[PDB]
DNA sequence: CCCTGGAGAATCCCGGTGCCGAGGCCGCTCAATTGGTCGTAGACAGCTCTAGCACCGCTTAAACGCACGTACGCGC
DNA sequence: CGCGTACGTGCGTTTAAGCGGTGCTAGAGCTGTCTACGACCAATTGAGCGGCCTCGGCACCGGGATTCTCCAGGG
């Protein structure tokens, strides 16, 4: 008896191929919807968001975070590194001007 | 009910002109409608700026011709100019 | 509504980085991008709040979300 | 009067020339809008519509699909170099990103 | 001919809060460019604001909403208070 | 006019790096900076060229350069 | 005798402090002017440039290169280096979207 | 320590349902189309005059190139 | 921690940037002039669209399969 014991990285590459060719949204709607209301309640109380309004906000948030993640990824291989770091994200925000 | 302005069937007519064996979903139709309106605001906004930059009151075909050279770069620009020029000459004829 | 920044779960960030082609993800990455997402959400929603209050409306529409993203050079297609 | 022939057929076009001229006047752009301005605007919009849909159909036939899915529209924009530069700061919903892997990643 | 400029207007604002300093032509042209660039940004946003809600007019609320859309942080709320106090001193 | 990309000399690129806070300047960055500067100049001037032709002018003015830089989010103060 | 022999890097910060506080133009005007003409020759043969038109182009290119050099520089410390590389410049343009 | 044969599990092509979103049809109605009518921006002709193109002297700070070595890039 | 070469530093030496000056035409404002052009007004009109009938492409459900990957054995 012997388990499969996949080495790290190959399933990570496999998950990259499965999600880059996918269409569906990775982050669930209800956790993202409740985060929007919590942030908006600090600016204006008794505020409602439509179902398509949260849907439009969620798609733009994933694409912005994915594009930040791609820039974080190529910054790591520029630094002769495989694993991303929190300092890589701070580098990406400053260069992008955000 | 109230009619809303959209390019749902004009994109369909363009799609059937060159690809008469394919269909398109409504989600992709709204993206193409969003793409047309965004480019429409960019070219007309540049054409509005171009008339104001030269102290001109009207937007002519040259204003649209100058606007698409600023936004569309290089190889993609010359086909838009060529299609724009051939549309104006056909319209005047 | 409190502690709602934890709604973006750890594999949800991992799934997002898999879409970005990230090989390995550090443990401190998840806490960093939650603040980044909070900062990004604190600008688009605030811009959409001004769009909603300008129209004398109490509910934020998807039209106002698009215009909030459009003015910052992040225009969204398909609403 | 005479027959109400559309301006799109006169210019050999399918996009509505009159609709484009109407939003130019009511869009607060200029005091007057020229006659050839909607004709030039419709021709440019048609070429961008035709070029994107042609590459989207090529992307649709790559994975054996007839219906155009918003992934195909995203794939058409990102694959084309001019469409990537024109829509670099443009976010497409339900499109994702390009399915590319780094050389050192393997 | 006559060229519209904000060179004189910046000068009176300068001695209002700092009467011990002057200004140069290069600094004045930069400040003239700063006023003009913000002018098209606020009015362009206000013009776009009127088109979103099908509004045929631009009011003080159009300028007010465009300020908070453009100016970030406490800079928007300081200009809002300054803008509100000008309307009250108007009427 | 030929051999004008070498007008941006080696100390000229080094001086630009010193303004940007660069401590050590590589020998292969001079060809890379020339290509980036040529690419950046090939977009601003070409945009200013289209502004010049539309204005019925055969000479490029500084006003059209500001307009060319403004539409790319690189507006210049002081003209 | 024996010269002072400044260590490699000491004069680098001395030039950094001088050029960051003085607003003189580092690029010479005439080499940048003739480069503009040969670039514009591919678009229009019979073209002229004003004295202030070349002046406006030069400072915009100087500030863009310095800002690019700023993004190029902090990528080295992100990569545990102090020397800028062409791959750092390509990192900056890709992240910025240029 | 490296090359090669067999098998566990994620992945891909395929047969059958059908279903819910897409394609075409019914009006008609509201925006698109036709003709006239002027104020008016724009193309066109002549003057000009103030800024740019081309060349000259020099002179001098800016720049190409060679010798040396230690902070740093790269290999392990 | 170690190898190294290549870029920091220093100046010799050439070389053009720039200041000042000259001449001239390339051409943008400037002023008339005359001329089609588009907003606006009557008059009209025709398929885009809300919605309904129909219909079919691929999500879903499994079945089967090649197919690229890991573990164990041999040299």
């Amino acid at each position: 008896k012997k388990p499969h014991r996949y080495r790290p990285g190959t399933v990570a590459l496999r998950e990259i191929r499965r999600y880059q060719k996918s269409t569906e949204l990775l982050i669930r709607k209800l956790p993202f919807q409740r985060l929007v209301r919590e942030i908006a309640q600090d600016f204006k109380t008794d505020l409602r968001f439509q179902s398509s309004a949260v849907m439009a906000l969620q798609e733009a948030s994933e694409a912005y975070l994915v594009a930040l993640f791609e820039d974080t990824n190529l910054a790591a291989i520029h630094a002769k590194r495989v694993t991303i770091m929190p300092k890589d994200i701070q580098l990406a925000r400053r260069i992008r001007g955000e | 009910k109230t009619r809303k302005e959209s390019y749902a069937i004009y994109v369909y007519k363009v799609l059937k002109q060159v690809h008469p064996d394919t269909g398109i979903s409504s989600k992709a139709m709204s993206i193409m409608n969003s793409f047309v309106n965004d480019v429409f605001e960019r070219i007309a906004g540049e054409a509005s700026r171009l008339a104001h930059y030269n102290k001109r009151s009207t937007i002519t075909s040259r204003e649209i011709q100058t606007a698409v050279r600023l936004l569309l770069p290089g190889e993609l620009a010359k086909h838009a100019v060529s299609e724009g020029t051939k549309a104006v000459t056909k319209y005047t004829s | 509504l409190r502690d709602n920044i934890q709604g973006i779960t750890k594999p949800a960030i991992r799934r997002l980085a898999r879409r970005g082609g990230v090989k390995r993800i550090s443990g401190l990455i998840y806490e960093e991008t939650r603040g980044v997402l909070k900062v990004f959400l604190e600008n688009v929603i605030r811009d959409a709040v001004t769009y909603t209050e300008h129209a004398k409306r109490k509910t934020v529409t998807a039209m106002d979300v698009v215009y909030a993203l459009k003015r910052q050079g992040r225009t969204l297609y398909g609403f | 009067r005479a027959k109400a022939k559309t301006r799109s057929s006169r210019a050999g076009l399918q996009f509505p020339v009159g609709r484009v001229h109407r939003l130019l006047r009511k869009g607060n752009y200029a005091e007057r809008v020229g006659a050839g301005a909607p004709v030039y605007l419709a021709a440019v919009l048609e070429y961008l519509t035709a070029e994107i849909l042609e590459l989207a159909g090529n992307a649709a036939r790559d994975n054996k699909k007839t219906r155009i899915i918003p992934r195909h529209l995203q794939l058409a924009v990102r694959n084309d170099e001019e469409l990537n530069k024109l829509l670099g700061r443009v976010t497409i919903a339900q499109g994702g990103v390009l399915p590319n892997i780094q050389s050192v990643l393997l």
